[PDB]
């Protein structure tokens, strides 16, 4: 039985002690969180989610902050760690100087009107990129591969990764919303090496097909893909028992192989050399295209047959008596299993429903794949952002300290009792501007002061505090710079969190 | 420790003082160990059991230490026992006041290293010096009283009271036999211990002694193949079954009646084979036995673990119990066959003799085993002793009238060189010192009236002190002129050794 | 591994073997203050000599064994 | 339970204090040598930076990345990472000064940065491109044994040592992948130490002088039994049917005398005389019956013989494991130019030498088979891979603190980032090096003010790389005395302290957790 402000400063102390040595863990410069074990391991990261899940929590607010943690991973997966040192000081300023007032609803409110003031503010900082120019892509994605400071090859990595995004841009919902990554796809490679790599059309498989068993090569014919009914039929057109006995040997097979060809004429109609199958896949079916002359897989997964869809663009069939190449293989389609390694690696370009190209990667080793995917998993992300909101919005304090001036003229305008939590949320917003004076090492108080002063000349446009310099610096010349979507996104969680631990002033059992 | 980490035993203080705290107390018994005693150690063991002894290497294995230091010393006094005999009671003694001496450096601010090299310059020079303080040598092995000789110190390290009887007693039992070029047995001069006729009427038996009673007749021929078994007879006693006390008693004859005949062909295929000796280290069955005094076959009746591989060694044999008609793959070695009766015990003897190939064991007589099981520990390291693998074998002042003839050299050679080195060659002469002043407090006078006479007398190699008044009040015992002898070679090692284990142990702070 | 030396160690072997000659003193004379002896047994044993009662002791000191040795020799 | 502001900068620092503390003497001749009954319970003798973190049982989490971090170290050059105990204790020394002053751990952090590349330019400009003769490569063996052992045994090793390195020259490998074989001799001094070319098999083949001197050796080294194990079995082991388990009984005996006939076709086969000998290494046990009949044929064969030298001499010698010994060609066998069979022991222990390929030279050590053995063994290990990176570069440098004071008199006195932010990191930098000659000359009883003062000076005045004598705590030139270390090893434990001073310096909570 728990009530009252010792459950609210109860979730300010759980919520406040999380995001101070996260908050050093933030910035391209950081600080690493040190976590020993009770059996002596050690970890040393900086990233939030692996810290989150790792830390022992007792408070369930503290839990509650995994879950808007799980919440910017499952919709972004960056900003993770950033969601959570803004909550921080929404909930450490405002709340007891106004829950000794004790008015829960009206600090809701402000929390509201915090939000939509920081959207307008948002498209007054944001001057659009270009979604067709690769060099507008690249400064942004060179500002996210810097954050974990490795650009051995991940600086090629770069062009791949934004030929991937910019061209798996489809995505509906009515108006054409497209925030996909799922629709790429990454080449996961132990032979070879990356940089005589490069994007190849359609959705590039690797997940189950490593083996030619679809061709060597393709050229003109088709892809097929079957969901459609192809078991076969037992009796004359009933289903009898199986072949287990030499009576059910010979009238059975008889009917086995004709419902089969029945169908493997309906296939080559649109002439194929590959079908795979997925749905109702027997051993007899699969071979009687090899009499057929058409190699036949099955033993593959359903998301790798979505991608195989969109690697040609065509719809599965569910109908299993009639096949067109307006159904299956749109165009003329291009399949290329060639050798990377020691193994045969299916691509599958020329993807009708045009604009469809995933990542081709290849390291010395999966050692040397992996360090460098993920600098092209955080450069997905961005590209992402970049489909989502093609506007770039500077990074350091630019952004921040920008909107935390119009909350305090909004607060002067409406002048009601909500304009306390927006100065108090306006210093909310600068806690990321004051922890990169400590990401580099500078004077806080003056550098803080000097932000203010950039604020009255240049409104802190594209000058913002650099954690690398200590100085504030042009973020147009630097070339720190994000997307506004990821801004927004990872503002709009700590909105919610705010909103959410206000409501909570009793835990109980 | 300031942290969780650093796992240690060892310090600032447990280094400087308690590595050598624990060097101290294993060499505290040892104050008196080697040369005249008085001083007497009973034990209780990990076998609980009642034994009092004066070799160290009996008491350090019942003494245990979790001090590395402590640990390390007393393997390096084996090492000196693995090559000459005694002298392992020297090395621990030796090394243990040398450590002291060290702390007394460390009190005053030098460096360790310091401390380390000084006794490595100090160990170098005296084993130059130390052939040139070779007195004698062993001219004649074969004459009893130039080994006799030898021996009366070792056995004075372990006891004064038996020092000449015993000396006489082992050439007497023929370590003499060995020309030492390459000769010595480890294994065929085991001490047999024969228990009644009291310690003085301790004998001479050649060749290999077996306490064990002799069963049947005497072997067939003197130059008999020696069969050496495991178990090849039983003796059968039983009781209640799964059932109990089985149905019958008719299977029991049935299987007694094949069972005679089962050992009269045991004995046979002996026979046949052309053993004419059977060892049983399991009991003697009756059925066996009347047919082996027919055959004309010697039988032992029992034999414990240590007799077997004896005879696995020195005849060749290999031990297995016989449940099979035996053969022989055995081979036997010894020419001659006796029975002797020592102790007025049925004595089995065998015996062979060759030029570097000869056996000659020890056999003693005392009316107590605890008793001589410890004067055997006298003649352990005395037979080792004569293992110096040559047969001059440089003999030194024997005693320690070396050490304070040594003690003269190194702290005059001390002087002469500069350094921080320069004051551990001193403390090094200082560790020849502690040894007689520990030796005199147990002959009955102090330290300082004795070792002003041991360095007053001069470069003499003669003037010691015993356990008599001329050791107590003149100090003057005449430990090289009266048949007291040391050879090079024990002295040797014992120094080197002592010197390595201590400069090991030094540097040592975890 | 156990051990203790020096003086205490030998006084105290000493009035160790002197409560057990405390004891005998007069047993060979006829006379003294009776001991029955009930062990783990649980059934009463006297005697006339000490040396039957010697047989009784388990005794507690290896030292005092060693007296115990000589005279049961 | 949670580490605030202050206190968990606090014990890491701390801890890395008394972690350099202890492990102070143990680098160069003037380091000591150091026992672990604390890390297993029992009498270990252990040196190494490395190998004494890996033995004790330490629950500091600093110290048990620094025995991740110079394990990398450790992979490369061996000694040295004793070399980097000392210097990160001292490091961490002088920025706390600053954060006791007051100050961001980053913004020294960031002077960390730029004062590490500017000793990294001075790292090629101090460079000495040496040759690597075999007696430059004698002062590196030197300088690494007289750091773990003594000189006296030292001098004795060094011998063994350069010239196994010289035979891999031939392989013209610059890495010591083979050839590093440590086998050990019964013996009780260790004052001896053996160098064979080829191998070393450890056994004597039960009836001796079957063929002790072999000139001409086709090597087959097979697992063969001839001691046949015999089992009647109908369920895997022994089973209760006495009318099915006795029909097996009569093949049983045929398997010993069928591998017996086996060996005198393969005699034929290859040498077809007695002149040319023939050698069977067996790793099992072999009949004395048959021990005798192979000797009069003109085969010598060992018996017992180890499963790690099972492999290695097929590699350099040759020979094949088979259970049988059917008729085969020199083609399928290996060789070896001379066999010896060498006692010292309880154990014979015959020698192998000048093989089909000289590519694995044994290293045998003899000694009384104690930890003194053992600590032998990774003194002659250190020994070679230390001088593994000398064939690896071209530029052998005196070391012992001959760069360190180089490095801080450019470093201090002339600003290489002249802005003040990083140069309080370079002032943390610069004294980091000046604990490896101070202390150690201080622990040899001159101290660290005399030490210092001489060797800036010295420098400063020849150029010449003025090391330190570690035997009598004053500056002597290292070109001369033989203490020198490799451009390879300088290089890492400057990269390894820097990597790892810097993200324990840049923590704030240290928090329980799983």
């Amino acid at each position: 039985r728990e009530s009252g402000r010792k459950v609210q400063s109860g979730n300010i102390n759980a919520a406040k002690t999380i995001a101070d040595i996260i908050r050093t863990c933030l910035g391209p410069k950081s600080m690493m969180k040190m976590l020993l074990d009770p059996m002596g391991g050690i970890v040393m990261t900086n990233d939030g989610n692996a810290i989150l899940r790792e830390i022992q929590v007792q408070h369930p607010a503290a839990k509650s902050m995994i879950e808007i943690s799980r919440t910017q991973d499952e919709e972004v997966g960056d900003g993770t760690t950033s969601v959570i040192i803004l909550a921080g000081e929404m909930l450490s300023v405002a709340e007891h100087f106004l829950e000794q007032q004790m008015h829960p609803t009206v600090v809701i409110s402000a929390y509201r009107k915090a939000l939509d003031d920081m959207i307008s503010t948002l498209k007054k900082i944001s001057i659009p990129v270009d979604i067709s120019d690769s060099d507008m892509m690249l400064n942004i994605i060179n500002s996210s591969i810097t954050t974990k400071a490795i650009s051995r090859w991940s600086s090629l990595a770069c062009n791949i990764a934004l030929d991937a995004v910019k061209m798996v841009q489809f995505e509906e919902n009515g108006r054409k919303e497209i925030d996909i990554k799922k629709y790429a796809r990454v080449e996961k490679i132990p032979g070879g090496i990356i940089e005589d790599s490069c994007v190849l059309r359609g959705v590039m498989i690797n997940k189950d097909v490593t083996h030619p068993r679809m061709r060597r090569y393709i050229k003109n014919p088709r892809i097929v893909l079957l969901d459609s009914s192809l078991e076969y039929k037992k009796g004359e057109s009933q289903t009898d028992i199986e072949i287990t006995r030499e009576e059910d040997f010979t009238r059975i097979l008889q009917m086995e192989e004709e419902y089969i060809q029945q169908l493997c004429e309906d296939i080559i109609q649109l002439k194929p050399d590959v079908v795979i199958t997925e749905k109702g896949i027997s051993d007899l079916a699969q071979h009687y295209l090899m009499r057929a002359n058409i190699t036949a897989i099955r033993r593959v997964r359903k998301t790798d047959n979505n991608r195989i869809a969109r690697a040609c663009g065509a719809r599965i069939v569910s109908r299993p008596e009639e096949l067109r190449e307006d159904d299956v293989g749109t165009g003329a389609g291009l399949l290329e299993i060639k050798k990377i390694g020691d193994e045969y690696f299916t691509f599958i370009t020329d993807c009708k429903d045009p604009k469809a190209c995933t990542i081709l990667l290849r390291g010395a080793s999966k050692e040397i794949l992996s360090e460098v995917e993920r600098n092209l998993q955080d450069a997905m992300q961005v590209c992402r952002n970049v489909l989502l909101d093609p506007q770039l919005v500077p990074g350091g304090g630019a952004s921040e300290m920008a909107v935390a001036h119009a909350l305090t003229e909004k607060s002067k305008a409406m002048t009601g009792v909500e304009q306390w939590p927006y100065r108090a949320v306006a210093q909310a917003l600068e806690v990321i501007p004051r922890t990169l004076i400590q990401n580099c090492g500078a004077s806080t108080i003056r550098l803080l002061t000097s932000l203010r002063a950039k604020h009255t000349q240049e409104n802190c446009e594209t000058w913002g505090v650099n954690g690398e310099t200590g100085t504030l610096v042009d973020m147009k010349e630097l070339g720190i710079w994000e997307p506004l979507a990821v801004k927004l996104q990872t503002y709009k969680t700590a909105v919610e969190t705010a909103v959410l631990l206000l409501r909570i002033d009793d835990i109980v059992s | 420790m300031l942290k969780e980490g650093a796992k240690h035993f060892s310090g600032l203080e447990e280094a400087v003082y308690r590595n050598i705290q624990a060097c101290k107390e294993l060499a505290q018994t040892t104050r008196t160990a080697y040369g005249p005693n008085g001083m007497n150690k009973m034990v209780i063991n990990h076998l609980e059991k009642l034994f009092v002894t004066n070799d160290a290497a009996t008491i350090l294995r019942e003494l245990e230490v979790q001090h590395p230091a402590a640990k390390m010393i007393v393997m390096a006094s084996h090492m000196q026992e693995q090559e000459v005999g005694d002298g392992t009671n020297f090395v621990l003694v030796f090394a243990g006041a040398l450590l002291e001496l060290a702390e007394e450096l460390l009190r005053i601010g030098l460096s360790v290293s310091e401390v380390i090299e000084g006794y490595e310059i100090a160990c170098r020079k005296a084993h130059e010096i130390l052939p040139n303080l070779v007195c004698c040598s062993a001219k004649n092995l074969r004459d009893i009283d130039e080994v006799s000789s030898l021996l009366r110190t070792s056995i004075m390290s372990k006891q004064y009271g038996n020092e000449v009887f015993l000396a006489k007693l082992i050439a007497q039992a023929c370590v003499s036999i060995f020309p030492d070029s390459g000769h010595f047995n480890v294994d065929n001069i085991r001490v047999c211990k024969i228990l009644g006729s009291g310690i003085s009427s301790s004998s001479v038996l050649h060749g290999m002694v077996f306490k064990k009673e002799t069963e049947g007749d005497v072997t067939s021929v003197k130059d008999a193949k020696i069969a050496v078994y495991s178990c090849p007879f039983d003796g059968m006693i039983t009781e209640t079954k799964g059932t109990v006390l089985i149905k019958t008693a008719e299977e029991l004859m049935n299987f007694s009646k094949g069972e005679e005949n089962l050992m009269d062909a045991q004995v046979k295929a002996i026979a046949d084979t052309g053993a004419n000796v059977v060892v049983t280290g399991g009991k003697v069955a009756d059925m066996a036995l009347h047919y082996a005094n027919k055959y004309n076959i010697m039988l032992v009746r029992l034999n414990s673990k240590w007799d077997l591989r004896r005879l696995c060694k020195t005849v060749g044999a290999t031990a297995l119990p016989r449940l099979t008609p035996p053969v022989l793959e055995e081979m036997g070695h010894c020419d001659s066959v006796y029975l002797s009766e020592v102790g007025d015990t049925q004595v089995v003897v065998f015996k062979h003799e060759k030029e570097d190939g000869a056996i000659s064991t020890i056999v003693l007589r005392g009316s107590t085993d605890n008793l001589m099981d410890d004067i055997e520990r006298a003649v352990d390291d005395g037979v080792n002793t004569f293992k110096v693998l040559t047969r001059d074998k440089r003999l030194v002042p024997g005693g320690g009238a070396t050490e304070i003839e040594l003690a003269k050299q190194i702290t005059s050679y001390g002087e002469t060189c500069p350094g921080l080195e320069q004051y551990a060659i001193k403390k090094f002469a200082e560790a020849f010192e502690a040894i007689p002043r520990a030796l005199a407090e147990n002959s009955g006078v102090k330290a300082n009236e004795v070792i002003s006479k041991l360095y007053a007398v001069h470069q003499e190699g003669n003037k010691n002190v015993g356990l008599d008044i001329e050791a107590e009040v003149p100090a003057v015992k005449d430990m090289l002129e009266a048949g007291i002898l040391d050879t090079y070679l024990g002295k040797y090692w014992a120094i080197k050794l002592a010197t390595n284990a201590a400069v090991t142990v030094l540097r040592v702070d975890q | 591994t156990d051990s203790s030396q020096g003086i205490p160690q030998l006084v105290s072997n000493i009035s160790a073997c002197q409560v057990i000659a405390e004891a005998v003193r007069t047993t060979l004379g006829p006379r003294g203050m009776d001991k029955l002896i009930v062990d783990g047994r649980g059934k009463a044993t006297i005697s006339n000599d000490g040396a039957t009662i010697l047989k009784l002791l388990d005794v507690v000191h290896p030292a005092a064994k060693t007296l115990v040795d000589i005279a049961k020799s | 339970e949670v580490a605030r502001a202050q206190a968990a900068l606090a014990v890491n620092i701390s801890a890395a204090r008394g972690l350099q503390d202890v492990l102070r003497t143990n680098l160069g001749p003037k380091g000591t040598m150091k026992m672990l009954v604390s890390g297993a319970g029992d009498i270990k003798l252990t040196k190494d930076g490395n190998v004494l973190l890996h033995e004790m049982q330490i629950q500091h989490p600093t110290a048990s990345l620094i025995a991740k971090v110079a394990t990398a170290q450790d992979d490369i050059t061996g000694d040295g990472t004793t070399s980097n105990v000392l210097i990160i204790g001292e490091l961490l020394k002088q920025a706390d000064l600053y954060i006791s002053e007051g100050l961001h751990p980053r913004i020294i952090t960031e002077g960390f940065e730029a004062a590490k590349e500017k000793a990294l330019q001075f790292l090629e400009e101090v460079k000495v491109s040496r040759e690597m003769d075999r007696e430059t490569l004698i002062d590196v063996a030197r300088t690494s044994l007289r750091t773990k052992v003594h000189a006296e045994l030292a001098d004795v090793l060094t011998e063994a040592v350069v010239d196994s390195i010289l035979a891999i020259k031939k392989q013209d490998e610059p890495i010591d992948l083979f050839m590093i074989e440590i086998m050990e001799m019964k013996h009780k001094s260790e004052t001896d130490t053996s160098l064979i070319r080829g191998l070393v098999l450890d056994h004597g083949a039960r009836h001796p002088d079957m063929k002790k001197r072999v000139e001409d050796a086709y090597i087959l080294t097979c697992n063969v039994s001839l001691e046949y194990e015999k089992t009647e079995v109908n369920s895997g082991f022994f089973y209760k049917s006495a009318e099915e388990r006795e029909k097996l009984v009569k093949a049983e005996r045929k398997f010993i005398e069928d591998r017996v006939k086996k060996i005198i076709e393969l005699k034929r086969k290859v040498c077809g005389d007695s002149d040319k000998g023939f050698v069977v290494i067996n790793q099992k046990g072999i009949d004395p019956f048959s021990l005798d009949a192979l000797s009069k044929e003109g085969i010598v064969a060992l018996r017992r013989a180890k499963r790690r030298n099972m492999e290695r001499l097929t590699l350099a010698c040759g020979g094949v494991a088979l259970n049988s010994f059917d008729d085969l060609s020199p083609d399928c066998l290996g060789h070896a130019g001379l066999v010896y069979e060498y006692t010292l022991g309880e154990e014979k222990f015959t020698f192998i030498e000048k093989c089909n390929n000289p590519r694995s030279v044994t290293l045998l050590i003899k000694g009384p088979n104690k930890h003194t053995l053992t600590q032998i063994k990774d003194a002659v290990r250190d020994g070679l891979r230390a001088v593994k990176n000398a064939i690896d570069d071209g530029c052998v440098v005196p070391g012992a603190g001959a760069v360190e004071v180089a490095m801080a008199e450019a470093l201090i006195k002339h600003k290489p980032s002249v802005k003040g932010r990083a140069q309080l990191g370079v002032q943390a930098f610069a004294d980091a090096l000046l604990i490896i000659p101070k202390v150690l000359a201080q622990n040899s009883g001159f101290d660290l003010q005399e030490t210092l003062v001489k060797i800036q000076a010295e420098h400063s005045e020849s150029g010449q790389l003025v090391g330190v004598d570690l035997n009598t705590g004053e500056p002597m030139v290292a070109a001369e005395v033989g203490v020198w270390d490799n451009y390879c090893v300088k290089k890492q434990l400057l990269h390894s302290c820097t990597v790892i001073a810097t993200n324990i310096l840049l923590v704030d909570e240290i928090m329980r957790a799983g």
